RNA sequence: AUACCACACACAAGGGAUCGUUUGGCUCCUGGGACGAGGAAGGGCGCAGCAGAGAGCGAUAUGUGUGGGAGCAGCAGCAAUG
RNA sequence: GUACCGAGUGAUCGGUGGUGGAGGUAGAUGCAGAGCAGAUCUUGGUGGUAGUAGCGAUAAUUUGUCUUCAGCGGCAAAGACU
RNA sequence: GAGCCUCUAGUGGAUGUUUUACACAUGUAAGGGAAUUCGGCAAAAUGGAUGCGUAACUUCGGGAGAAGUAUUGGUUCAAUUG
RNA sequence: CAGCGGUGUUGUACGAUAUGAGCUUUCUAUUGUAGUAGCGAGUAUUUGAGACACUGGUUGUUACCACCGUCGU
């Protein structure tokens, strides 16, 4: 086709003599607000106090190795949440119980957690501490 | 000069400061921006930048489609002949064997 | 080209010397009207046909 | 007396092309007197105005391979794109041959 | 409608209508109806103290004779020996 | 020619103040190339669109220095191309 | 005297900004492989030289580079065109 | 901008030294002895080397305290 592929082709009929609100057109994508309902808390904790599963016996921070790319070590604090979550690393967020109780069985279940990656977000990350690292390698 | 007319002596990371610009251009647009390099670390955007014959040479070296990595600079401040409310920053060059080992340096005369 | 006959180079020396503005001095002369001779041609603009 | 007509002139009088010809930097009053072919000789007496050297262009690559194809390196399958016969004419061969065998013939009938 | 767009009036721009003028045209009438081998009509090229076009003139390119008589339009020079 | 003011149902007519610098009417009759919004009318002059659309196929350009008086103009040193 | 690279000789300007979308010249792509479309249109794949091996039909000249397969750089040697 | 820590990407720098399928027999002193070599793809050591980036860790050096306008009391 001449003209350009990346286009809708046909933007109404003759009557009525108007475009309707109902086609799409180009023009401004993302930076909206958005709320993402029923989200649930695995886990919450401090950035500078090691922690352990029954299972996984070292002892480690939440802070993987070199720290979050653009953000370093965390320090205060912290939540985690199941999926992904609005905007870049460092916007602000609000958090809000929830309006009304859920009913599906996948959101009222119980967690227990064996293991938490903390290598290197940064290239393949191989080890999961500093202490692994200098063990691989000599001295 | 600067305090007590010394000269500083410098090194420009000519490899970071030309990240973006296209392969094709790549020596013509980083001569436009080692002199805004330079106004921003002396916090002095309407002045004048001088390049001396040898430095020009230096950087032109493997073409157009290339820049040096890093290059190492003497800079002294005088009043612009021209027009004397103005200043004037003159680049030497300074040929070293290695960059380990260099800050920022003050030097008399 | 270099290669002319005689009645062509005739032709050329004539169209050369009438190639010329009025002279300074006429234009102060009291009965004198002319602005600027109309007769005046540029190689750039116009053929003889010399040809 | 424009330094571009300094050039020309000169080009003419040294015998090589315009991008040979130096005009020194420190005296450009003296050259822009200069009215005339003569003037243009004293210049060029005196060194204010030279002739450059050549650029270079070296045979020493042209020559190692050219030894190394003598030696029979290169010159495998795989370096070869005309025909054997545009490589070796086979033609020459033939008449190479025979006019050795036919001179060997008659010195032999000759000398009895 | 602070500043945009429109209209009215005063001043400045932009264009050349109108009125005043005319060493040109047109029509009718009367006279005339005169070229060339003694080279015509028509074409070209030259000629000025400063001179392109046009006008005038032919290497004698403002000569001779007759009748008159005051300047040659600019600048430099000429003129009752015209 | 331009602002105002009066007369007439109307086609039009009259006066006043500035501009202009030499010609102009009222009555009765005569002769006509005798009245314009239009013809994808004829000639000349001017808008909106608009400081907008565009002005950049090809090898490529940088630094100093003099002019220029503000020309990537000239000259030196590099980087490229046919 | 192909394309690509160099010597002799010759060469260049509408300024700055990292510059969304849609374009125009081009690159690359998991698994599938013409399901796309009037239609394999466009693109991809094959490619030089050396050897082995080559069908129907034919006007016996051709078909024929049929098809189908293997080899190819650098170095150091023998042997003399294999 | 540099050190010194930390986290990555590529794959083992330059130069030396040793080896290398083979091919070869040169020189100095001096009568006869001693001295006495060249040419070579590659491979191994020094060397998880060298290059390059980012660090909200820590030390040193260098630069930066202005100015112009509008509305209000």
């Amino acid at each position: 086709s001449r003209k350009g592929k990346r286009k809708v082709a046909c933007i109404g009929a003759w009557h009525p003599a108007n475009v309707r609100r109902t086609v799409a057109r180009a023009g401004q994508l993302g930076f909206h607000r958005r709320t993402a309902q029923n989200k649930k808390i695995y886990m919450m904790g401090n950035g500078k106090t090691p922690f352990s599963t029954e299972y996984d016996l070292t002892s480690k921070t939440i802070n993987p190795m070199g720290g979050f790319l653009r953000y370093g070590n965390v320090k205060s604090d912290f939540i985690m949440v199941k999926g992904g979550i609005q905007g870049p690393s460092k916007r602000v967020l609000a958090l809000r119980k929830a309006f009304a109780p859920s009913n599906l069985g996948k959101d009222n279940e119980e967690i227990v957690l064996k293991f938490v990656d903390a290598s290197s977000k940064k290239g393949y990350g191989r080890f999961q501490t500093t202490e692994e690292k200098k063990a691989y390698f000599g001295i | 000069a600067f305090k007590d007319d010394k000269a500083i002596e410098l090194t420009i990371p000519m490899g970071k400061i030309t990240i973006d610009v296209s392969k094709r251009w790549k020596c013509r647009i980083g001569i436009r921006r080692l002199k805004k390099f330079i106004t921003k670390t002396f916090h002095d955007k309407e002045a004048e930048v001088q390049i001396s014959p040898d430095l020009n040479k230096f950087l032109w070296e493997r073409g157009m489609r290339n820049v040096p990595k890093r290059v190492r600079v003497r800079v002294n401040q005088e009043p612009y002949p021209k027009d004397p409310s103005k200043k004037v920053y003159k680049l030497s060059h300074v040929v070293v064997s290695t960059f380990k080992g260099l800050g920022t340096e003050a030097i008399a005369e | 080209g270099s290669i002319k006959t005689r009645r062509i180079k005739v032709q050329l020396v004539s169209a050369l010397k009438k190639n010329r503005c009025i002279p300074q001095w006429k234009r102060a002369c009291p009965g004198f009207k002319q602005q600027y001779n109309f007769t005046k041609r540029s190689w750039k603009r116009k053929t003889l046909k010399a040809c | 007396m424009k330094l571009p007509r300094v050039k020309e002139l000169s080009a003419d009088i040294l015998k090589c092309g315009v991008r040979r010809i130096y005009l020194d930097t420190f005296e450009p009053s003296k050259l822009s007197a200069a009215t005339s072919r003569d003037d243009i000789r004293k210049l060029i007496k005196d060194g204010l105005i030279v002739r450059k050297a050549q650029k270079i262009h070296s045979r020493y690559h042209a020559n190692k391979l050219m030894r190394e194809k003598e030696k029979g390196r290169h010159s495998g399958p795989g370096k070869v794109k005309g025909s054997k016969n545009a490589r070796m004419p086979e033609k020459d061969k033939w008449i190479k041959r025979i006019r050795d065998l036919r001179n060997t013939l008659k010195e032999l009938r000759d000398k009895g």
